[PDB]
RNA sequence: UGCUGUUGCUGUUAAAGGGUUCGUAGUUGAACUGUGGGCU
RNA sequence: AGUGUGGAGAUCGAAGAUGAUUAGAAACCAUUGUAGUCCACACUGCAAACGAUGACACCCAUGAAUUGGGGAUAUCUUCACGUUUUCUGUUUUUUACGCGAAAGCUUUGAGGUUACAGUCUCAGGGGGGAGUACG
């Protein structure tokens, strides 16, 4: 039994809002991982461990060590999400990790590659994304090419949703901490790209918060 | 302090060591011829 | 020295809209970046534009709306056949379905989507999406 | 690594060549002029209780009539200046502290 | 900032990369005849020889071996 | 601001509210300009203090009171203040308006840390300096919450959305400031709409 | 009208962001400095009417400490804010 | 193997800006002669 | 620093001498002292010759200063100085975007670069052998 401690929270505990767009419409932060696993369907959230490792700090009589574990989630349809904790022994690293990659879920945006015919298979344009030294670039790709990638970001790729892009890597690869998450700042910047689909202008509505002041007062 | 780890011993001292060896061999090849 | 006016006057236009600027100032002016200007206003990446005269090379006053995410010059100016459209589109532009490269061709300053139409080849002057 | 943006003197890049050395007031080391630590110092020929025995046994030295004192304009290098705590070594913030009149 | 642009200057970046490619290592050594004249087998893959005796050869530190060899 | 849809001239300076401002010394600067507060200096005294325009000053006021009129529930708007001196006025301006408030040094976390007691969630955020309620402005700026603030000739506007130019210094000012505020936002609700003279003095605004 | 369509006919976008009336950006679902000010509409006697407006501010622009200066100016276009005296 | 780099490398501290100027081949080089007009 | 030929030779001082210290001390410390250190003419062409950052050109946020010239309009002395506000050129400092492996840089870039093109030029390609051998 789940009692929210934030605004939003209870909103989503009392139904008044549907889905995770309306949370990323109004760039809210989500600090409760309850919400994400309501809103999402029951099977329509896969998950997987990416890599664990020691690390070690040295003391007055030895060293201590802890795990640090990666974990991604993602509904295969435009959600993706990584997180990133350490512990004590590798159970707890890896539970905390699962709850913290719910709270980094983003929307990727997906386009086509010349012929706008059916479901959209890959990214709208290049794009790319930078951690330490590592630097991932996602390029368009026609339909039927697969996903032509190294074997960790090609699992990422998967759980975003789309099917056909090329790859190229920059900088020193083994870093996969740092190759994690270049991958997932590429896919992040999908949806900052000012296109000229998007050029129309549009009203303004009001925040979800804003609307049931009354309701959060009881 | 004030440098990085050498190879040997102090360069300058090092450099001053062939400059003597130099000496040596030219000296050798005038006797000769 | 300054050897290329072209590429002079693009980056200006680059800069002042990566800062978010309402105006910018351009200097020194030819007739060369003036239909540079008008083939990026006629698809809508540009606002007006004015051309101030003072006896030397003039200077030009640009309005920008926020459409526009880059521009710049090809330096130096390669040749580009009718074949080779598909070349450039693949390795300077960010997609198949938006940006333009343009040239100048014997038929004038033109986006290589007319200059396909009208079959003709040229040289590459730069690029804006 | 370097340490310090102005490299532990007063010559930016582009504005000097050289500058003559002087010695160590203490030890006689050469040091760039700009680089020494210099203090400007107003020191008592006598202490509190020796100035009050002559100041009685004086003519001329009283309450009115000061006696009289040392100037000197001393420059260290860098190894007298912190053997004789004229300046410590500080933490990493505090090494952009500096001060334009004495304290 | 670092390389010559002008079309006309296929001169200089010609005689810029065969001056560079000096520098690589594996390249040097397949154009130039000092390895082959050092190599005993002359470039073949494969040799023949007669034995003269046998020795012992102690292997490097931190292993501890004698590793049998022969010589030819 | 004042303009409204209509066009009347009902929202504006009355000839009475600006007697005050003058006698509370409410547009006096500090002798120090910033880049940002700049656009409301009109002009400089002797001794090198600035003054502020009236005209540009009253006009902030206004659209100020509008957004905090705006929201309908006065437990969310948060008035903050670090400065000992305004303790006293946003304590009485609260009760009359009703909103809550929060005085003294700012715990941080408080808008951040979810887990602690004494969460709290505001949508509008009203500080007397930036510059001493720093802390504050920064943890608002992570929950995405707008901010409404006195600011002096010399003040940092970084986070800062809307921004009322005044003498925060000093307890005179503070005080009538935050009487004008108060007096502003309830006639636009509905209540003391009358021509007659608020009957609350500003006195109790000030600083003991 | 605003969004990606296929041949089809069908919108394939999976939401639209907003889009800000100062900067022209678009505004990105991690942001958490982004805002929105509602401001009441007054009516002629002087009391609110119950409708407001809304703007949207990047988070950005909230960083350089420009956000000030922009409100001023979209206020003014929306007759919101007089100007001289 | 974007570790020979035209596309497409690096040069403050990892390898690497010549001690400073003058200067011939070479490479590169500012603007301008130009809005056709009238009809349904 | 070193070399050649003339001068000069106070101070300091490679080599060397004599006292100490030390297990030893050829060194650090003390007393000295040759070549030098200074000048003229002729050679040599090397430095952590450093901002360890090639030259020319464009854009670029803020606050206090400073050196030289000029423009506009309350202070002192008898033309100079100094006040306030602009401006061109110079050497810098404090607290923005952006960049970088980081330290850090930032109108004086190491910014405006995988969204990779203003012009010319010098150098590098794992560590040693070695800036050595031969010419
Ligand atoms: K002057
Ligand atoms: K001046
Ligand atoms: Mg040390
Ligand atoms: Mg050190
Ligand atoms: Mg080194
Ligand atoms: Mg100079
Ligand atoms: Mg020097
Ligand atoms: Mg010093
Ligand atoms: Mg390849
Ligand atoms: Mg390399
Ligand atoms: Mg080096
Ligand atoms: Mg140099
Ligand atoms: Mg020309
Ligand atoms: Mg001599
Ligand atoms: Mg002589
Ligand atoms: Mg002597
Ligand atoms: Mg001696
Ligand atoms: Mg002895
Ligand atoms: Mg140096
Ligand atoms: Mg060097
Ligand atoms: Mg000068
Ligand atoms: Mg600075
Ligand atoms: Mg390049
Ligand atoms: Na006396
Ligand atoms: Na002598
Ligand atoms: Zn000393």
């Amino acid at each position: 039994e789940w009692v929210p401690c934030t605004k939003l929270g209870r909103l989503v505990k009392a139904q008044k809002v549907t889905s995770l767009e309306e949370i990323f419409l109004f760039s809210m932060p989500i600090k409760e991982h309850q919400i994400v696993d309501t809103l999402i369907a029951e099977g329509q959230l896969h998950d997987e461990m990416m890599k664990i490792y020691p690390v070690q700090k040295a003391t007055s009589a030895g060293q201590r060590t802890r795990f640090k574990a990666f974990n991604v989630v993602g509904d295969c349809d435009g959600h993706i999400g990584i997180g990133a904790r350490v512990g004590k022994e590798v159970s707890l690293a890896i539970r905390a990790s699962m709850i913290a990659a719910k709270l980094n879920i983003v929307p990727v945006r997906r386009g086509y590659w010349g012929n706008k015919i059916g479901e959209p298979h890959t990214i709208p344009m290049k794009v790319t994304g930078k951690c330490g030294s590592v630097a991932v670039r996602l390029v368009p790709a026609p339909r039927g090419t697969g996903i032509v990638a190294a074997p960790v970001p090609k699992k990422i790729l998967e759980f975003a949703g789309v099917e056909d892009v090329y790859t190229s890597s920059r900088g020193k690869t083994r870093t996969h901490g740092n190759l994690i998450m270049a991958t997932f700042y590429a896919l992040r910047k999908t949806y900052g790209f000012l296109t000229p689909d998007l050029w129309a202008d549009t009203e303004p509505s009001r925040d979800p918060t804003d609307e049931h002041a009354e309701l959060l007062a009881e | 302090g004030t440098v990085s780890r050498p190879r040997g011993m102090r360069p300058k001292w090092h450099k001053k060591r062939i400059k003597r060896l130099k000496l040596r061999r030219r000296r050798m090849r005038q006797r000769s011829k | 020295t300054m050897m290329s006016v072209l590429a002079n006057a693009l980056r200006t236009i680059a800069s002042a809209e990566r800062r978010g600027k309402r105006q910018v100032l351009i200097r020194p002016s030819s007739k060369v970046v003036v239909k540079f200007l008008q083939v990026m206003q006629k698809h809508g990446y540009i606002g007006e534009f004015e051309i101030i005269d003072d006896h030397r090379a003039g200077k030009i006053v640009v309005n920008l709306n926020g459409r526009l995410n880059k521009c710049g010059a090809i330096c130096p100016r390669f040749d580009c056949a009718t074949t080779d459209y598909e070349k450039w589109m693949k390795n300077i532009l960010p997609s198949r379905q938006f940006g333009f490269v343009v040239l100048t061709t014997s038929l004038g300053i033109m986006d290589h989507e007319e200059a396909r139409s009208r079959n003709t080849g040229g040289k590459v002057l730069g690029f804006f999406y | 690594t370097t340490k310090r943006r102005n490299h532990g003197r007063s010559k930016p890049a582009h504005s000097r060549g050289r500058v003559k050395p002087i010695h160590c007031f203490n030890c006689g080391r050469l040091t760039p002029k700009d680089k020494a630590v210099g203090r400007f110092v107003v020191r008592r020929m006598l202490d509190a209780a020796s100035a009050r025995d002559v100041a009685e046994a004086s003519p001329v030295y009283g309450a009115n009539f000061p006696m009289p004192r040392l100037y000197m304009k001393q420059r260290f290098c860098i190894a007298c200046a912190i053997h004789s705590r004229t300046v410590r070594a500080r933490p990493v913030g505090n090494r952009k502290i500096r001060y334009t009149k004495k304290v | 900032m670092t390389k010559t642009n002008g079309q006309n200057a296929a001169r200089k970046l010609v005689r810029l990369r065969c001056r560079n490619r000096w520098a690589d290592k594996g390249w040097k050594r397949a154009h130039t005849f000092s390895a082959r004249k050092a190599n005993p087998f002359g470039g073949s893959s494969h040799a023949k020889g007669i034995v003269l005796e046998k020795i012992g050869v102690g292997a490097k530190q931190p292993n501890s071996a004698i590793r049998k060899c022969v010589r030819v | 601001m004042s303009a409204v849809e209509s066009g009347s001239k009902v929202l504006r300076m009355k000839e009475s509210d600006a007697q005050k401002l003058l006698a509370m010394r409410c547009h006096i600067g500090t002798r120090n300009q910033s880049s940002a507060m700049k656009k409301y200096i009109y002009g400089r005294t002797a001794e090198g203090s600035h003054i502020i325009d009236v005209h540009m000053m009253w006009e902030k006021l206004i659209l100020a009171a509008r957004v905090i009129a705006a929201v309908e529930n006065p437990k969310d708007v948060c008035v903050c203040s670090s400065r000992l001196y305004g303790t006293r006025a946003i304590y009485k301006f609260s009760q009359h308006v009703g909103t809550s408030f929060h005085g003294g040094r700012f715990i941080p976390g408080t808008f951040t840390n979810q887990i602690q007691k004494k969460f709290v969630q505001p949508r509008v955020l009203v500080v007397t300096d930036p510059r001493t309620d720093h802390q504050a402005i920064r943890e608002a700026s992570l929950v995405n919450i707008p901010v409404i603030a006195l600011c002096d000739t010399d003040a940092p506007l970084e986070y800062v959305d809307i921004a009322i130019p005044c003498n925060n210094r000093g307890i005179k000012s503070i005080g009538m400031m935050y009487w004008l505020l108060a007096r502003e936002v309830l006639r636009l609700r509905g209540t003391i709409v009358r021509s007659v003279p608020w009957e609350e003095k500003v006195d109790l605004f000030f600083y003991r | 009208t605003i969004g990606m369509f296929n041949e089809e006919g069908e919108n394939v976008d999976l939401y639209i962001p907003r889009k800000c009336h100062a900067t022209t950006t678009l505004i990105e679902a991690h942001d958490h400095a982004a805002v929105q000010i509602s401001i009441a509409n007054v009516g002629p006697n002087g009391v609110i009417n119950g409708t407001t407006t809304t703007l949207c501010i990047a988070g950005y622009l909230r960083s350089q400490g420009e956000s000030d200066h922009a409100i001023n100016h979209i206020t003014i276009d929306r007759g919101i804010m007089r100007i001289k005296t």
